[PDB]
This record gives structure tokens, sequence and C-alpha cells, in this order.
């Protein structure tokens, strides 16, 4: 806890269906799931904030969250891996 | 309040007594009146500090002049286009 948003996420593999990457830069407002939870297609996973606008990130299909890369109030660049699902 | 007193004909006449207030219900139709000036300074203040939705946070760009061509307004009043034509023939 000297850097909190100065951790570096890896980059999503664009050609991996289970990698969800950030679509633009901004802010994690609220992580809504843990490594291990099962989810349904279209479930709230993540609320981000872009430039004063809230976007909700959803499950693409049904499955199992395998890694969650961010914490409330971390910052993100286009392309950052946010979640793995199966 | 005082403003409303100043305006009152009972006041102006000299008529009034000590019961002049209790006796004069309208002294209390004061209306909360704006300051547009302030609210503007508050808008600018807020956007300056916290940005605007969907605008990339960044110093206010230097833009170009494009000084804006105008046409005198009495010259415009002399034109007769498809507006006037509708007024005539429907």
């Amino acid at each position: 806890n000297v850097h909190t948003n100065a951790n570096v996420k890896p980059k999503a593999d664009k050609s991996n269906p289970s990698h969800i990457g950030a679509q633009m830069p901004g802010s994690v407002t609220e992580v809504k799931v843990s490594v291990g939870e099962t989810v349904k297609a279209n479930q709230p996973l993540l609320i981000t904030e872009a430039m004063k606008m809230e976007t909700t990130i959803q499950a693409p299909f049904d499955g199992v969250i395998k890694q969650v890369t961010v914490n409330n109030g971390d910052t993100i660049a286009t392309g950052d891996l946010l979640i793995e699902i199966e | 309040f005082l403003i409303n007193v100043m305006k009152n004909k009972k006041f102006t006449s000299g008529d009034y007594t000590t019961k002049f207030i209790e006796e004069t219900p309208e002294l209390f139709d004061i209306q909360p009146s704006l300051d547009r000036g302030t609210k503007t300074l508050e808008y600018i203040g807020n956007v300056t500090i916290n940005g605007f939705p969907n605008v990339e946070k960044r110093p206010k760009p230097d833009y170009e002049l494009a000084s804006i061509p105008t046409v005198s307004s009495s010259k415009i009043a002399s034109f007769s286009g498809t507006k006037q034509l509708l007024d005539e023939v429907g």
C-alpha cells in the first residue's frame, strides 16, 4: 500500500474468448465478483467509470470467474485484462 | 422586507402606527431572488475542476478564431423567401 493504482495489469489476449479486456480508459467503481464464483451470461461483473459515465461490464456467457485483476478505485487503460471466465 | 416597507403607501403617507406591521400582511411576500451571476461562476467552477461527462479531461484547448460572418439585420428583414411565400399562398 504505497502504490495502489500503480500496479500494472497484464494485457488481455485479444484472441482468447475468456479474456475480458477494458474497452476504454478509466476507473473501477465496484468489483462485484470473486475468483471462484459462478455467473450467468450478462451478469454484472464490474462497474467502471470513464469520464463521469458509468459502464457496467457483463458476463459474455455462463461460467466461472478464474481471475479478477482490479480493486475498487484502480485505474485501467484500453486493453487491460479485467477478468477471466470459463 | 425593508424594501417592501419602503414601497408601502401606509409607510409613505406618514399615517402608520406601532401596529403598522402586524396590520400589514403583504410585507412578507418576499420572494427568494436568484443570482444568475453566481450560478454561472458555479457552473464554470464545477466543470473546470471536475470535467464534463464524456469529454476527455484536459486543459481547455486553444482553438482558432474563425471570426464569425454576420449580415445586418435590416438587410435580412428585406428578404422575401419561401417563408413569405407560405404566408401569401398557403
